[PDB]
């Protein structure tokens, strides 16, 4: 029967597959590893791929996978029990370590680039012709934290000009400073912004970047790492809904 | 085992109960409080299905089968052989996807990240809910729920189905239907895309996100872009499935009669209804 | 903030887009601005390459458009009030059975039917070319050309292999609102149930999965938005947190996880399956099985 040998080669496929989408999404990660770094008994029953290469533009090199874990910094945490599969603790300040929700990955210490070459971020003062055409402007607006407190005032916008969307607000602070804070992490209201991830306390310590004028994808996580790891790490001194009603 | 780059992430903190009471993991799979509490509700439903093969008297996945309480039970109990073993695996099936949902977001909020993922199968869950629990209830009877067996609830689906005529009709059921469409769309340029920019002909350098564009923009004028693609193929999903709940909770409780007949409407309309010609003329 | 939609919307320069090997003359010009798409994604609309496969593509798009349109105005009495109210209710039907495959069929018992799939035919067709010429004009992989052939397969079966097989016009889909909901239902009255076609009940599991896995990967990226999730390429070229946190968060959930790369191999295969089973389910119906539910009783 046709009809027969069709619906059984079909299964014969579709594991052939399973076999293939799996092991391809294993070029980042494997082999794994104990709690110790060192190499896992148990690697599962799909093996690594062969490696592929990209070929990276703007003379920025090539990317082979699988290949040698990248990351290799210090990771300020210690194991909490003798046996595997329980937590380890920060062993000083994760938001200041960046372990935990607060982690960062050491990324290319450049620029994202555009199709042409030219950096995909730009503070908006400096991008020609880019203006706000919809919604409140931030500009200008007083920053709140979780804390209920002022940390200070929005100065710009950084935009994504390929995609032609805000990415960033950059906020002054006390010391007039500047400091970076994602858009998906803030709440433009009416008469304020407000950034439920951290206390005012706490923006000093955002990560900075080197340049005024473009960001690098190592700060953009550094950044972006220490936002979100306030979540958990600044609960203490964020204030009840009610409070905040207030 | 780990993944290379786990180790960092392992950070205590983010469940909803117990403190750090279930706060661990058992090789990849984190457990938590509903952990533990889904293992309790999927065991204890495994079991019962089990249970009602043997009554029923078969070990063959293509025949077990356990029904819910006949018409004559309406919205009460039964016996546990005859709807109320259907009824206790109901509850814990319930109970299993919500403490699944629930798990979900303790993980995120250990890895501080957003809680979409939860909130989007919330709605798979509710649609589960509406064929099981709320259409049943509105209709005054456990019996029109679906029965759980391989095979036999896809005759409830037909049955059903049929009871109105071609479902074909059904407006809501359209409608669903163009979100289940139009998603395996979009989920396929959206694959097709990254990849062919990923993976250019042979040899040249790895394309941008200006390329995936501007190949769209090309392509049919448009390009929704990167953030909107994403924002749209959840837009998509959940409102297939919200339609879907829709057009069933609206059957045989707003609507008895056969769903092509509903049509006759618009057919109706004062400045159209008796003009001669055509098919309705 | 959940970033459904976005809190403040900024504009810039027009976007004319990368060159590669395109031939620039044949771009349109860029369109209006969108306030209202621009809450959800791009506001900008346009430029639009449009050469010549695509004018063919679009002509005869708009011919099989039009097709359809003057028969049901004739069904009509060119009355624009009948026109509307029974708009669901037209239909352009294929030739007779008597017919078999010839195109001798008079053009209100099955020509105009026929003139409408020539049209349907080639905008298809042509079209198809057109997302292979772009792709390669900039360089880039033919992952969309495959995808979409998976889709055509499917309505290359319904309205042309199988009609042939079976050897005759009046086995293909009309051109109709309702009536191509009645011929998909009749369909499985006379082949003895879908349900019990092995690759109707795949093709139901890939189109319930495409949902469920672009529900996931898109609510994914949201998630992870806060570190830059959904500029993809890049996570690619160079993981960061945002990669390794979405991959955790289903490694610690299900027991497995993806890549940045590799979720999008999930993603196309999940959707392109959909058609490429049920392709396969339809043309085997009729030709190599009349009745699935006794096909079934043997298997
Ligand atoms: C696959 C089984 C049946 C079938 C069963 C159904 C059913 C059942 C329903 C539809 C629906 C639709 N069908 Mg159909 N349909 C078939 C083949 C087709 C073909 C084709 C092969 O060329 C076309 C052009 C259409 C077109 C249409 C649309 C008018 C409508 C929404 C589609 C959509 O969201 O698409 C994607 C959208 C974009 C590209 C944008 N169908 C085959 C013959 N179709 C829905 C509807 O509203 O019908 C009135 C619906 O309920
Ligand atoms: C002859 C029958 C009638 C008809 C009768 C019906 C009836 C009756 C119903 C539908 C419903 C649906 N129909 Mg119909 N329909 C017809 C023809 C069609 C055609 C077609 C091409 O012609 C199409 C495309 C559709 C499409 C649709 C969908 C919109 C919808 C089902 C999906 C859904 O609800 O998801 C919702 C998703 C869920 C319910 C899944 C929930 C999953 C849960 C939360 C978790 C499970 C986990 C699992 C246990 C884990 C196990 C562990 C493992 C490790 C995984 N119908 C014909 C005309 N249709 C259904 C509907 O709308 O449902 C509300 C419905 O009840
Ligand atoms: C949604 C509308 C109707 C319905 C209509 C249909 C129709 C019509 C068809 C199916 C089909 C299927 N249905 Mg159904 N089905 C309904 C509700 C459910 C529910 C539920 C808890 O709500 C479940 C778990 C299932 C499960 C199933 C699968 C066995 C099968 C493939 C689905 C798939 O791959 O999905 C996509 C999901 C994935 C790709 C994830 C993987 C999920 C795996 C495959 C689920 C296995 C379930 C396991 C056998 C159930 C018991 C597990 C434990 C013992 C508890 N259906 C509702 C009532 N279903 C198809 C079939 O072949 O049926 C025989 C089919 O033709
Ligand atoms: C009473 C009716 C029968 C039934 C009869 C059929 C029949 C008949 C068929 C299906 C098919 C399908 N059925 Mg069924 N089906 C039943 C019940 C169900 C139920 C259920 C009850 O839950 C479900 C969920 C489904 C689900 C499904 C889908 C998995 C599948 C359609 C795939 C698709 O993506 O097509 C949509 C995609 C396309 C049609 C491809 C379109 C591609 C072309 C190139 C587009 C051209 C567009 C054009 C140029 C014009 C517009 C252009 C503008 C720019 C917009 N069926 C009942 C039992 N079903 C199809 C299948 O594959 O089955 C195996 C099929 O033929
Ligand atoms: C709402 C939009 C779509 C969607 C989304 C969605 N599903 C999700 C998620 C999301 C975002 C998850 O995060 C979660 C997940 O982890 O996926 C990997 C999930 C999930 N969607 C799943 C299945 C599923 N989703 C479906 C549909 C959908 N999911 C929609 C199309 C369908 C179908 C048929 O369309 C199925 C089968 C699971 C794979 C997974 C949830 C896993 C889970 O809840 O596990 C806990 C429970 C158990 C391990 C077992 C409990 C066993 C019971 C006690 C037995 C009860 C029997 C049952 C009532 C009948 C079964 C017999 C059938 C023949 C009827
Ligand atoms: C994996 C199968 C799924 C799929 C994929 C798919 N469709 C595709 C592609 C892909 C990969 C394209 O590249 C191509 C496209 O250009 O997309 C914008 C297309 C396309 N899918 C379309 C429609 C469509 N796809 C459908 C379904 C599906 N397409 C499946 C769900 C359906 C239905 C009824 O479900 C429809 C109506 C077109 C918008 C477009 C091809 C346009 C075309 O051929 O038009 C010529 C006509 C004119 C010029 C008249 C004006
Ligand atoms: C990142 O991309 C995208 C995806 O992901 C890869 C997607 O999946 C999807 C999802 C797909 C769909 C919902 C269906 C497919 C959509 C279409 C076929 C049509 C979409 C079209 C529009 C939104 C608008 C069309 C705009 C046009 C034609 C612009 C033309 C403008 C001009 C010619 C300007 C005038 C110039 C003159 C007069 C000079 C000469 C979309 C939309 C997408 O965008
Ligand atoms: C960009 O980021 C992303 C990742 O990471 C980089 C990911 O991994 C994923 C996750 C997706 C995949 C790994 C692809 C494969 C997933 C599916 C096909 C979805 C269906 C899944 C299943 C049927 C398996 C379900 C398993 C369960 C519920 C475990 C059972 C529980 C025990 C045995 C205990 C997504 C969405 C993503 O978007
Ligand atoms: C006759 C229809 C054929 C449809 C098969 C198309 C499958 C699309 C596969 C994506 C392409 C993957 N890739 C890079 C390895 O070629
Ligand atoms: C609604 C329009 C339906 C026409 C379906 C197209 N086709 C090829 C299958 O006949
Ligand atoms: C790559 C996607 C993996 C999803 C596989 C889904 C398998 C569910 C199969 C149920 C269909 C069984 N059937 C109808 C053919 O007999
Ligand atoms: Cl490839
Ligand atoms: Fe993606
Ligand atoms: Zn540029």
């Amino acid at each position: 029967d046709l009809a027969s040998l069709a619906i059984y080669s079909f299964w014969i496929f579709l594991a052939g597959l399973i076999y293939y989408l799996q092991t391809e999404n294993m070029r980042e990660g494997y082999p794994l590893e104990n709690e110790d770094g060192t190499p896992a008994a148990n690697q599962g029953p799909f093996p690594l791929p062969k490696p592929k290469t990209f070929i990276l533009p703007h003379g920025r090199g090539t990317l082979t996978v699988p290949g040698p874990e990248s990351e290799d910094r210090p990771i300020a945490l210690a194991r909490t029990a003798v046996s595997e599969g329980f937590p380890h603790a920060p062993t000083g300040d994760p938001m200041k370590d960046g372990v935990g929700p607060a982690s960062w990955v050491a990324r290319r210490d450049l620029p994202e680039l555009d199709g042409h070459g030219h950096n995909k971020i730009k503070p908006m003062k400096a991008a020609a012709g880019f203006h706000v055409s919809a919604g409140k402007n931030p500009i200008g607006l007083p920053v709140r934290g979780c804390d209920l407190e002022i940390a200070g005032k929005v100065v710009d916008i950084w935009v994504d000009i390929p995609e032609q969307m805000a990415r960033f607000l950059e906020v002054e602070l006390k010391d007039g400073s500047t400091r970076l804070l994602p858009m998906q992490m803030v709440k433009v209201q009416s008469n304020r912004v407000h950034v439920n991830a951290l206390s005012s306390d706490l923006f000093a310590g955002i990560p900075t970047i080197k340049s005024p004028t473009e960001v690098t994808l190592l700060e953009e996580d550094k950044i972006c790492g220490y936002v979100a790891g306030g979540l958990m790490y600044a609960a203490p001194k964020r204030k009840s809904v009610v409070a905040a009603m207030l | 085992a780990l993944l290379s780059f786990e180790r960092k992430y392992r950070v205590p903190g983010g469940t909803l109960v117990g403190g750090n009471l279930f706060d661990f993991w058992v090789g990849p799979f984190y457990v938590g409080f509903f952990g533990v509490a889904t293992f309790f509700f999927a065991a204890l439903g495994i079991i019962l299905i089990a249970w009602s093969a043997v009554l029923q008297g078969t070990w063959n996945p293509q025949l077990i089968s356990v029904y819910p309480p006949a018409l004559e039970y309406g919205l009460g109990g039964a016996p546990l052989a005859k709807g109320g073993l259907w009824q206790i695996i109901t509850i814990c099936a319930t109970g299993a996807f919500v403490s699944w949902a629930l798990r979900e977001v303790e993980i995120c909020r250990k890895l501080g990240i957003g809680y979409h993922i939860p909130f989007a199968f919330a709605f798979a869950i509710l649609a589960y809910l509406t064929l099981v629990l709320f259409r049943p209830v509105m209709m005054g009877a456990w019996g029109y729920a679906f029965p759980y067996g391989i095979w036999t609830h896809l005759d409830w689906v037909s049955n059903t189905g049929y009871t109105y005529g071609n479902f074909h009709y059904n407006p809501a059921h359209m409608i669903a239907i163009s979100f289940f469409f139009t998603n395996a769309l979009a989920l396929a340029l959206h694959g097709a895309l990254v990849l062919s920019a990923a993976n250019p002909e042979k040899g040249k350098e790895m394309r941008t996100p200006d390329h995936e564009d501007t190949f769209f923009r090309d392509l049919v004028g448009y390009s929704i872009g990167t953030l909107g693609i994403h924002r749209l193929g959840l837009l998509l999903s959940l409102s297939a499935v919200f339609f879907s709940a829709l057009c069933m909770i609206i059957t045989g409780t707003i609507w008895f009669d056969q769903w092509v007949d509903w049509w006759q409407w618009w057919v109706k309309l004062p400045w159209w209804a008796n003009i001669p010609g055509g098919i309705n003329g | 903030y959940q970033n459904i939609f976005s809190q403040v919307q900024v504009r810039g320069p027009a976007d004319l887009g990368m060159t590669e090997d395109v031939n620039l003359a044949n771009r349109s010009g860029v369109g209006p601005f969108s306030t209202l798409l621009g809450w959800f994604g791009n506001a900008q609309l346009g430029p639009i390459y449009l050469g010549s496969l695509g004018v063919l593509s679009l002509f005869s798009g708009l011919m099989w458009f039009f097709t359809i349109g003057i028969w049901f105005w004739y069904q009509a009495g060119w009355n624009p009030a009948v026109f509307l109210r029974d708009l669901f209710f037209f239909s352009l039907e294929p030739p007779a059975p008597e017919y078999g495959l010839s195109f001798a069929a008079p053009l209100k018992e099955g020509g105009l039917w026929l003139i409408a799939s020539f049209f349907m035919f080639v905008a298809v067709w042509s079209w198809w070319g057109r997302t292979y010429l772009r792709a390669q004009a900039l360089g880039m992989g033919k992952h969309t050309a495959w995808a979409f052939l998976s889709a055509i397969w499917l309505w290359m079966v319904l309205g042309f292999i199988r009609p042939i097989l079976m050897g005759s016009w009046s086995e293909a889909v009309p051109y109709g609102i309702f009536s191509h909901l009645d011929w998909t239902n009749n369909f499985s009255l006379v082949h003895g149930n879908l349900f019990y076609n092995p690759f109707h009940g795949l093709s139901i599991a890939f189109l319930y999965g495409s949902a469920l896995l672009f529900a996931m990967h898109g609510a994914t990226i949201l998630a992870v938005s806060r570190f830059g999730g959904e500029r993809e390429l890049e996570q690619i070229a160079d993981r960061g947190t945002a990669a390794e946190r979405a991959a955790l968060f289903w490694r610690w959930t299900m027991g497995f996880n993806a890549t940045m790369e590799g979720i999008h191999r999930w993603a196309i295969w999940m959707a392109v399956l959909v058609t490429l089973t049920g392709g396969i389910g339809i043309l085997l119906s009729g030709t190599v099985v009349d009745n699935w539910y006794v096909w079934g009783q043997n298997h």
